[PDB]
RNA sequence: ACACGUCGCGCGGU
RNA sequence: CCACGUCAACAGCAGUUGGACGUGG
RNA sequence: UGAAAAGAACUUUGAAAAGAGAGUGAAAAAGUAC
RNA sequence: AGAACGCAGCGAAAUGCGAUACGUAAUGUGAAUUGCAGAAUUCCGUGAAUCAUCGAAUCUUUG
């Protein structure tokens, strides 16, 4: 199992997919961005 | 046991007896009581766990 | 429908509970319902834990018919102890379904006293008794419904 | 030049002219035992009922073949068996069966009518019409004055149309009391509607012609109108129930159909 | 022509009526017991008594017919 | 014309199904009119059998169970899989 | 036994997550929500990009083997989704084994199920790996490791979301499941996605279809239907694009005929005569579960093929390391071995437009379809559908008030449960290679199952909501 | 109701003829709720014998001013049971409401074929 | 299976499966042909159809050819 | 005692038993059930 | 152990009656209830046999025991009641 | 067709 | 009867049991 | 019993029955030989 | 005349009909039928009747 207990938040499901889209962008193209 | 009233009958019945004579083993008391068939009392008499006094 | 009948409790400061057609006397049991009292929960429930060991039953007081000659309680203003467990086993059922809903309340604690519990008959299930010449008397096996309220004092 | 000599009333009604007499035969003490006796005498000849059955009795055999124990035969009875029976049943004592007759058809009731004694009861009644207060007792209204009991047209056998018979009835006035016909205490009665009982309206005003009956087709209905003939008439439409004095409504010609008889049977008091 | 009742049935000679009867009458008792089934089915009722329905009409009909002659 | 279906129903039960298994053996509900060997012939001609045993007996549902043992060339399994 | 157990030792497990829960409240209403974040995050593996010097699917994952993965790729997002199906594998195997003795640390002898939930968060991470180390990447056999290591993080977190999603609907919180439902939904996208795909396009019709992506269909419009019939053929200018529409119009016919073909044997023997219930055994869809394992199987074999072939083990010889190891090679096309068992396993790279070959398809169609059922053997034992669940379960409604003799009642359950399991995988696994051959969309055999999943599931979702009658269930 | 006079049951057997006897089509006579003033000169008649997709509007109840398609309509029982409403107990649990067609109005007619033709050739008596 | 060892040994026993099968099945029954298909179709077209939607906007974003 | 003979006349007497009413229920549901058995 | 011999010439030769062996079994089991200072006394088979084999008449006197203990205390009391 | 020696069969015994 | 599933009623108390209740054979 | 079965959903308690609270309806001391 | 025993998808209660087994038909009507659960048939012209036919084709066993 897990040592945390919390595990529905709903979230923290959310919290690593919203950091996860922000990400891409910055290192990479999808619309004219610059690429790192 | 429980509700091997019918154990009792029918395994006396294979071993052809009154029903007083017949044994059933206090251990595997629940495995005896998984039979209720005819072919099924032969495997325990093989077994050892119903045995004729 | 039913209930109290001596209304005053209310149901903000109540618990209630009612047994429904059991086979259990009307003549012992409304001697347990009048004598139960009062006098919270647990002290009803270790009056009744301790008759089914030794502490006889519970006080008869009217319906204290002859028997023997009698005899060693208790005795706190009768002297006609006698031992239906059969009534005992009735009223624990009661209680204890009394104490759940009165667990579910949230009240609480000391408070208390049996405020009205009443005894209808549920009715009388009629068989026969065998004797003489084709003729056979009746035989009652008695029975009966309850209706039990407590409210805070 | 006057005497009985009324003055005639049309439906047109708004009047002009003059009548014919009033009859002697309206004359007469007004007699409230023989008006009841012979309505009473009437009702009966009809009447008859229903009641319980089985047999109206009688399953169920016997004698007293009564059989002993304690506390005695009970009259009675017999046949038989874990029921039913004891008496029971066959009665009476019963909490099951019978009653100690079951209404009995059998019981002649009637009477009969002598020819002396309907011509006097006839007569008796047409003079019972004759009055005018004892209307308002009965519990029917009557507003208009005088002119009384009503004497209407000829005219009233030729409809037919349903808004000329209200045009006749605003003329007696009268009018209100068949609008009191048409409200409840009209109501609903209860088991004794079978039989008529009831619960519980009042009547209203009965009209009579001559020549006719007229009784045309549509001077049958209306709100507690009666339609009749001076020929055949009777004391149930004449004053219905026996308490006497019922609002009357007539139509020339016909005194002088009253007045010629033979028979006999006149006037005197 | 699609199917079963009734003018179709009703005016059908009637070899052709015999042999389809005893072939629904297969259907039926392919379909019994049990083979019933879960069921009802509707059909199971209607064949069966579809199957009584126009024996009334073959029987009918030999009868009609020795009334004739 | 005057005779009738013999076979009311086959009978289904655990011993039917059994027979089935055992020796080839189909267990019907017969008319309580039914005759031997209209049983046979029946048989015979909703099964394409020869028939090896006929035998009739009572039953508390009045039908009249028949025991009908069928020829080995036959496959019971099949068509009592047809049925 | 068949295989060995792994470490899944007492400090070891609670290292890794399976979820330990707060409180919840077992209700319907909840159930549904949480089914729908999962179906969620599918789609946005399309929307969102990747980082990667060449990633976007067009890394090389070989065109058979990406479909039943499945990460909704084909635009955007290369593995995501795929590590989970893999670890799903491992579950059978485990289970159907059945070790008593001897076998590495207990919990993983036919509880093998609970060893795995703990082991599928590792191999999210580490099927990246596996990627990298093949030179599946473009890899000179370590282009660098900081590089390697920005990829990597791309390619575990998709399908980690999901896999966190799916435990809390397997902990008896849901109703929908995460591992299921994703296969299906890649494949959907795919079937119209082929057809307007641009292959050889001079012109559009003056729309892009219902995405960006103009096609061979948009050409004839623009010069009139009537051009082909004015022309030597009615074939080879619109006939790629062609095949893919037509390889579902195969599927569709069969597949409805199976789902009507049940073995159904009511069973619910009456109180008050006759029958009042129903019973009825799903066929085919009891062998749904062996199917798609075994096209993951088969999509796991290519890579570890080239792996040991030329950079494990050898080369010494390319045959003496083993049979499908046997001439590890790129090809003409995929990868796709050039000899060995997993060349056989694969299309002939025509999609059947060569069966001359003639050794290559003989072996194709009798190797699957022993592999199918030989899941459905297995997934009878502890893992699946068996005859001793369903008789305690038909004691608690009593079949009805039941018929009841003995012993038969109880002994007609036992008798025709393993022959009708057996029955089902192997006629799926025949199938779905003929599928491929008559036409494809890069594999016959993934849209055999899309249509499997999608029409029936629809069907019983509603049925376990509360609900009757196949209405709405989304949110509610 | 029935109009008057012949047979002189007073009487609950009176009744009894109305709730036992006639089946569907003199249960058209007890399934017959007044037309509207609009569909009434359209027609030339004054009521119709119910249409389970004819719609109907409650005019005599407590329930008294809804519309709906009939839902079902019983012979047996000569009684409405009007589209939903309905009264839900939470589960779905869910209840008829029945009602009595001469507390009805009819609004909206589906009105078919040769049945208007027959209704509107002469009524009685051909049965 | 493979008794003599043949290809008609292994056969026989799938057979007295299979000839079960075949005599008891059938097709959806022309009210479950159409309601099959109505119940999914609008439901197998909008997966497909989501995963299409999402490249109508992104492509654009870089060089418009139809917008997004 | 003697009767037209026979085993036939026991055969209607025991489907007779089993034909015997009991029981059920689900009609005294929808009727108009004035207790019976 | 203790070993303790039972005094049943206290009152088992003065029952009796007709049905001295269901009383003297509810005697030794409030008796060894009391020595023991315990809830439930077992009472083997053993025991059973050794009131029943002479037969109510029938009872070899006073009997020697053999009893065991007990700290448990009240889960799942250990009193042997026959040997140990 | 009884019964022990046998995991089960077979083999041994009257 | 046999077999399986039950305890509202019946069994002279009670019930984990039945000759009862229920379904088959 | 009631215009209509709306003949009592859901929650807690109880071995089960039922009980408590709540729901339906104009009215439940109209809750089923009502 | 009457009566036994069957028949059903269910079969408590009634009566509907006979192994073809609440059947259905020929005149006839109009949106609902199979009492109910279930399984179904119909619904702008061939589903469903005793609203009426001292009217009818089938017709076990006993009398």
């Amino acid at each position: 199992e897990d040592s945390p207990g919390l595990k529905v938040g709903p979230v923290p499901v959310l919290v690593m997919s919203l950091l996860f889209i922000a990400s891409v962008f910055m290192l990479h193209i999808w619309g004219k961005y610059t690429r790192s | 046991m429980a509700n091997l009233r019918t154990q009792k009958r029918l395994a006396a019945s294979v071993v052809g007896v009154g029903k007083r004579k017949v044994w059933l083993d206090p251990n595997e008391t629940s495995e005896i009581a998984q039979a209720n068939s005819r072919n099924a009392i032969r495997k325990l008499v093989k077994n050892g766990t119903i045995v004729k006094k | 429908m039913a209930r109290y009948g001596a209304t005053s409790t209310n149901p903000a400061k109540s618990a209630s509970a009612r047994g429904s057609y059991l086979r259990v006397s009307f003549k012992n049991t409304r001697e347990t319902a009048q004598a139960i009292n009062g006098w919270e929960l647990t002290k009803a429930q270790k009056y009744l834990e301790q008759v089914l060991d030794h502490q006889r039953a519970i006080p008869f007081r009217r319906f204290n018919s002859s028997i023997g000659r009698t005899a060693q309680g208790k005795e706190f203003g009768v002297t006609k102890a006698r031992w239906p467990a059969k009534s005992v086993k009735f009223v624990q059922g009661l209680l204890q379904n009394a104490a759940a809903n009165a667990e579910a309340k949230g009240l609480d604690a000391t408070k208390l006293y049996v405020s009205h519990i009443q005894v209808n008959q549920a009715p009388k299930q009629r068989r026969r008794t065998y004797r003489a010449h084709g003729r056979i008397n009746k035989y009652e096996s008695s029975p009966s419904h309850i209706e039990l309220v407590v409210t805070e004092k | 030049m006057s005497r009985p000599q009324v003055t005639v009333h049309s439906l047109t009604g708004e009047a002009t002219a003059n009548a014919l007499p009033l009859p002697a035969v309206f004359s007469a003490p007004i007699r409230p035992d023989i008006v009841h006796t012979v309505f009473t005498s009437v009702n009966k000849n009809k009447r008859q009922a229903y009641a319980v059955s089985e047999k109206a009795g009688h399953q169920t055999s016997a004698e007293s073949w009564g059989t002993g124990r304690a506390v005695a035969r009970i009259p009675r009875v017999g046949g038989g068996g874990t029921g039913r029976s004891g008496q029971g049943a066959f009665g009476n004592m019963c909490r099951g069966g019978r009653m100690f007759a079951p209404t009995k058809t059998w019981r002649k009731w009637n009477v009969k009518v002598n020819h002396n004694e309907k011509r006097y009861a006839t007569a008796s009644a047409i003079a019972a019409t004759a009055v005018a207060s004892l209307v308002l007792a009965r519990g029917h209204r009557v507003e208009k004055i005088p002119e009384i009991p009503l004497v209407v047209s000829t005219d009233l056998e030729s409809i037919q149309k349903t808004k000329e018979a209200v045009a006749a009835l605003k003329a007696v006035g009268a009018h209100s009391d068949l609008l009191k016909v048409l409200k409840s205490k009209k109501l609903r009665a209860g088991k004794g509607k079978y039989r008529n009982r009831r619960w519980t309206q009042r009547r209203g005003p009965l009209v009579v012609y001559a020549e006719d009956n007229g009784i045309v087709k549509a001077l049958r209905n209306v709100p507690g109108v009666e339609t009749a003939n001076v020929a055949s008439l009777n004391l149930l439409q004449l004053a219905p129930g026996a308490h006497l004095g019922r609002f009357v409504i007539w139509t020339e010609a016909a005194f002088t159909k009253l007045d010629q008889v033979w028979g006999s049977e006149t006037v005197a008091s | 022509m699609a199917g079963v009742k009734a003018y179709e049935l009703r005016t059908k000679s009637k070899e052709q009526l015999a042999s389809q009867l005893v072939d629904l009458k297969k259907e039926l008792a392919e379909l019994k017991v049990q083979k019933l089934s879960r069921p009802s089915l509707p059909k199971i009722k209607t064949v069966r008594k579809s199957i009584a329905c126009v024996l009334t009409v073959i029987n009918e009909q030999q009868r009609e017919a020795v009334r004739q002659l | 014309l005057d005779s009738y279906k013999v076979i009311e129903q086959p009978i289904t039960s655990e011993t039917a199904m059994k027979k089935v298994e055992d020796g080839n053996i189909l267990v019907f509900q017969v008319s309580m009119k039914a005759n031997k060997y209209q049983i046979k012939k029946a048989v015979k001609e909703l099964y394409e059998v020869d028939v090896l045993k006929v035998n009739t007996l009572v039953r508390p549902n009045g039908t009249k169970k028949a025991y009908v043992r069928l020829t080995a060339d036959y496959d019971a399994l099949d068509i009592a899989n047809r049925i | 036994m068949a295989i060995k157990f792994l470490e899944v030792i007492k400090p070891f497990c609670v290292i890794l997550p399976e979820i330990q829960k707060p409180e919840r409240k077992i209700q319907f209403k909840e159930k549904v929500l949480w089914t729908a974040i999962t179906l969620f995050i599918f789609l946005v593996c399309c929307q969102i990009p990747l980082f990667g010097i060449m990633s976007s699917d067009s890394a090389d994952p070989f065109y058979w083997m990406r479909v039943i993965l499945a990460s909704n790729r084909g635009t955007l997002m290369e593995l995501g989704i795929s590590p989970i199906v893999t670890s799903g594998l491992i579950m059978q195997l485990l289970a159907g084994a059945k070790i008593i003795e001897v076998g590495d640390t207990p919990k993983d002898r036919a509880l093998f199920n609970g060893a795995q939930k703990l082991f599928g968060m590792i191999i999210t991470i580490g099927q990246s790996i596996v990627y990298v180390m093949t030179g599946m990447y473009g890899d000179p056999s370590e282009m660098g490791a900081g590089i390697c290591l920005l990829i990597t993080i791309q390619l575990f977190v998709a399908g980690l979301i999901v896999l966190l999603l799916d435990e809390l609907l397997q902990k008896g919180y849901g109703l929908g499941s995460g591992i299921s439902l994703f296969i299906a939904t890649n494949i959907c996208e795919t079937i119209v996605w082929k057809a307007f795909s641009p292959t050889t396009v001079n012109t559009g019709r003056g729309m892009e279809f219902e995405g960006a992506i103009i096609a061979l269909f948009h050409l004839l419009a623009t010069r009139t239907d009537k051009v082909r019939a004015l022309r030597e053929a009615f074939y080879r200018q619109n006939l790629p694009n062609l095949m893919n529409l037509i390889a579902t119009i195969f599927v569709f016919a069969v597949v409805i005929y199976f789902q009507g073909f049940r073995v159904d044997l009511p069973i619910k023997s009456a109180r008050y005569r006759g029958q009042y219930n129903t019973y009825p055994i799903k066929l085919f869809y009891t062998s749904n579960i062996p199917i798609i394992l075994q096209s993951a199987l088969v999509s796991n074999l290519y890579v570890i093929s080239q792996m040991l072939s030329a950079r494990f083990s050898g080369n010494l010889l390319v045959s003496l390391l083993g049979t499908w190891s046997d001439t590890s090679s790129g090809g003409p096309a995929r990868a796709y071995p050039v000899g060995g068992l997993c060349h056989y396993l694969s299309p002939p790279e025509s999609f059947g437009s060569v069966l001359e070959d003639p050794v290559h398809a003989v072996v194709y169609i009798v190797f699957m379809l022993g592999s199918c059922a030989f899941f459905s053997k297995t997934w009878i034992e502890v893992s699946g559908s068996s005859a001793k669940d369903v008789a305690k379960q038909l004691k608690e409604q009593q079949m009805v008030m039941r018929g009841h003799r003995e012993t038969s009642m109880v002994h007609e359950l036992n008798r025709y449960i393993p022959t009708a399991a057996a029955f089902g995988g192997l006629c799926i696994g025949a199938l779905s290679v003929l599928a491929d051959f008559l036409g494809a969309i890069g594999s016959g055999t993934g849209i055999l199952l899309a249509v499997t999943i999608i029409y029936q599931y629809f069907e019983i979702f509603v049925k376990e909501q509360s609900e009757v009658g196949s209405m709405g269930a989304l949110l509610f | 109701m029935a109009k008057q006079s012949l047979d002189v049951s007073s009487d609950r057997r009176k009744a009894r003829k109305a709730y036992f006897t006639a089946p569907s089509s003199q249960r058209r006579v007890l399934l017959s709720a007044p037309l509207s003033k609009e569909l009434r000169a359209q027609y030339g008649i004054k009521a119709l014998p119910i249409r389970r997709d004819d719609e109907v509007l409650v005019v005599r109840g407590s329930k008294k001013g809804q519309e709906g398609k009939i839902s079902s309509v019983y012979r047996l029982k000569f009684a409405v049971q009007v589209d939903k409403v309905t009264k839900e107990k939470v589960n779905g649990a869910s209840v008829p409401i029945n009602l009595h067609p001469s507390k009805l109005v009819i609004t909206k007619l589906h009105l078919d074929k040769d049945r208007k033709a027959l209704i509107q050739r002469k009524g009685g008596k051909l049965e | 299976m493979d008794q003599v060892m043949q290809f008609v040994e292994p056969s026989r026993q799938f057979v007295k499966d299979s000839i079960r099968l075949v005599k008891r099945c059938t097709k959806p029954d022309r009210k479950e042909f159409q309601k099959i298909a109505m119940a999914t179709a609008i439901g197998f077209a909008i997966m497909g159809f989501i995963g299409f939607f999402v490249k109508l906007i992104h492509i654009p974003i870089n060089n418009i050819i139809v917008g997004g | 005692m003697a009767a037209q003979k026979s085993f036939r006349i026991k055969q209607k007497m025991a489907k007779a038993k089993k034909q015997n009413r009991p029981l059920p229920q689900w009609i005294r549901l929808r009727t108009n059930n004035t207790i019976r058995y | 152990t203790r070993e303790y011999t039972i005094n049943l010439h206290k009152r088992l030769h003065g029952v009796s009656f007709k049905k001295r062996a269901p009383r003297a079994v509810k005697e030794i089991k409030k008796f060894a209830k009391l020595h023991m200072g315990t809830d439930d006394v077992r009472l083997a088979p053993e025991l059973n046999q050794a009131i029943w084999k002479r037969g109510v008449k029938g009872v070899e006197y006073r009997l020697r025991l053999r009893i065991s203990r007990k700290r448990n205390e009240e889960e799942d009391a250990k009193n042997p009641l026959f040997s140990y």
